[PDB]
RNA sequence: UGGGCUACACACGUGCUACAAUGGACAAUACAAAGGGCAGCGAAACCGCGAGGUCAAGCAAAUCCCAUAAAGUUGUUCUCAGUUCGGAUUGUAGUCUGCAACUCGACUACAUGAAGCUGGAAUCGCUAGUAAUCGUAGAUCAGCAUGCUACGGUGAAUACGUUC
């Protein structure tokens, strides 16, 4: 790489806060908070709302049951 | 190099067993990733292209090449040589870091995400993914994004066929 | 950013929650009380644990893409069954028995003189 | 009527006519002027010639048509 | 029996609601008039967030009920934007009347959240308890009012003058 043209870039820990799932990768975010890695050296941590281990599509988790059919809604509404 | 280690260890073995490769050198690998942003409105406002270049640089980690019009087109009011795009080529460790980040941290941030097109293969083992908004990437703050614009991510692989490319990307972890 | 949609940083937490699709003032208040957070406090001046509790409460409310898809499925069902409501949805006219001789702009678009 | 405590409305004559020949699989077309009759699950797969004002429009009942009125599939006015 | 009178590329009249800070939301707290009620008006209580439901008191009326007026006052909050304005449209879940709310009723809850930033030419009403603004009641009526007819609360500006 050439010198002085590329932005500052360094290893960070992306931390999915929902599942408290850490994984190390490079990025230019430069977040202040530091959390120790399995390796001794700490690196800045990036808080993550969602991730591959927390997304319903990735995990297959079904948040809500499928919509009832018309016959089923008729029956459950009218008690028959 | 977590993704690279996964490729060396698990993906190599899985793919080689699945496709009966007589040698490891036949195992497909991701040759490069080219992230392109076509900014045609740079014709009307160069500051748009400047912002696009800055955002692409933040996303990728390296300065983008500014791509200029190859020919003039009257309808677009485009003159040959006018800068109308940005492009970054990623290889090696930066490529792998960007790929794992795109799979894990970035893609789920897509609004109403339901996986990526499984038919978006050129027919020769290369996959192009069209992201419709830059806000997906964790490195961009929506406050500083004057305009939202997409990107084309071309994963160029050594696979000869869409089937092998699909297997490689799925093992890496691409939704479909 | 809650529910995969960013919410106004300046606004108060409840009013910012309303910006989530499928969230209205009553349900923003219910979410905020279930997850013990003060209404006055702004989202920017909000604890990380408070934000996490808010996300945990919100995730189960069936909002955003899931709600949009459910509504679209209902509309498609009534269109497909060839119902009166379906025909009027297809023709872009008022569905709930309004009068179209006048005052149907919200369904018919701008005036075409 | 509409209120839940009252059962879904349907003309008694229409209901008994539909129930007739229930066992036989050679179900025929039922002429009806009862646009007001509710559609029960019993109607699925049946053909009702529903009066729309001048002629009986044929309507075939499917599962998705449960809960609607027979008039919702027999338009009365003609435009263009 | 069913449909239509409720159609819908459109033009005109009359109105309701708005475009916001003299405002929106939330909390507490005052003050009217004029009317109606027989198988009609329906309190109290309990059930639901609510429309309403359960039973059921009083009353053929200066007695009981419809029926707690609202604007208003005093606080908290928002803080100048298509927004905490606006509430049209649409989905789901209900309540009531009626035999029956698809064509084609009203109302409630959750969710969505369109135009609209004070309106060209032109044009209308009003001289005081008036204009403007806030609610209340009645006829028709099983149900249905932004219409009509009545009631009161707050309550202006201005009239030099008669040439046009």
């Amino acid at each position: 790489m050439k010198q002085g043209i590329h932005p500052e870039y360094h290893q960070v820990i992306f931390l999915d806060t929902t599942t408290n799932f850490k994984f190390l990768s490079g990025s230019t975010k430069t977040s202040s908070e530091m959390m120790e890695w399995e390796d001794g050296k700490e690196y800045p941590v990036i808080r993550l709302d969602i991730s591959s281990d927390s997304h319903p599509f990735y995990t297959g988790r079904q948040k809500f049951a499928a919509a009832d059919g018309r016959v089923e809604r008729f029956n459950k509404k009218f008690g028959l | 190099n977590r993704l690279k280690e996964k490729f060396n260890t698990e993906v190599t073995e899985n793919l080689m067993k699945k496709f009966n490769y007589s040698s490891v050198m036949e195992v497909p690998k991701i040759d490069k990733i080219v992230v392109n942003m076509g900014v045609g409105d740079a014709v009307q406002n160069s500051k748009v292209l400047d912002n696009a270049v800055e955002e692409l640089e933040l996303i990728t980690g390296q300065k983008p090449l500014v791509t200029k019009a190859k020919k003039s087109i009257a309808t677009f009011r485009l003159r040959e040589g006018m800068p109308i795009g940005a492009k970054v080529t990623l290889r090696g460790e930066r490529m792998y870091e960007f790929l794992d980040k795109l799979i894990s941290v970035s893609l789920p941030r897509v609004r109403d995400f339901q996986g990526v097109s499984k038919k978006a293969f050129d027919g020769r083992g290369n996959y192009t993914l069209g992201v419709k908004e830059q806000l997906i990437f964790p490195e961009i703050d929506y406050d500083k994004v004057s305009k939202v614009r997409g990107m084309d991510i071309v994963i160029v692989t050594t696979a000869n066929t869409d089937e092998e490319a699909r297997e490689l990307l799925a093992n890496f972890g691409m939704p479909f | 950013r809650i529910a995969g949609v960013d919410i106004p940083r300046e606004k108060r937490v409840v009013i910012s929650l309303t910006y989530i699709y499928g969230i209205g003032t009553s349900t923003a208040q219910k979410i905020l009380e279930e997850a013990n957070v003060s209404a006055d406090t702004r989202v920017k001046d909000l604890t990380d644990d408070e934000l996490g509790r808010i996300r945990e409460v919100v995730d189960g409310y069936k909002v955003e893409g899931d709600l949009r898809r459910e509504t679209n499925l209902n509309i498609k069902r009534l269109m497909e069954i060839s119902s009166y409501r379906g025909i009027r949805h297809r023709r872009g006219l008022p569905v709930r028995g309004q009068k179209t001789k006048n005052n149907a702009r919200t369904r018919k678009g701008p005036v075409k003189t | 009527a509409r209120s839940i405590k009252k059962g879904p409305f349907v003309d008694e004559h229409l209901m008994k006519k539909v129930e007739a020949q229930e066992g036989s699989e050679k179900k025929q077309v039922i002429k009806t002027w009862s646009r007001r009759s509710t559609i029960f699950p019993n109607f699925i797969g049946h053909t009702f010639a529903v009066y729309d004002g001048r002629k009986h429009v044929p309507v075939y009942v499917t599962e998705d048509m449960v809960g609607h009125k027979l008039g919702e599939f027999a338009p009365t006015r003609t435009f263009k």
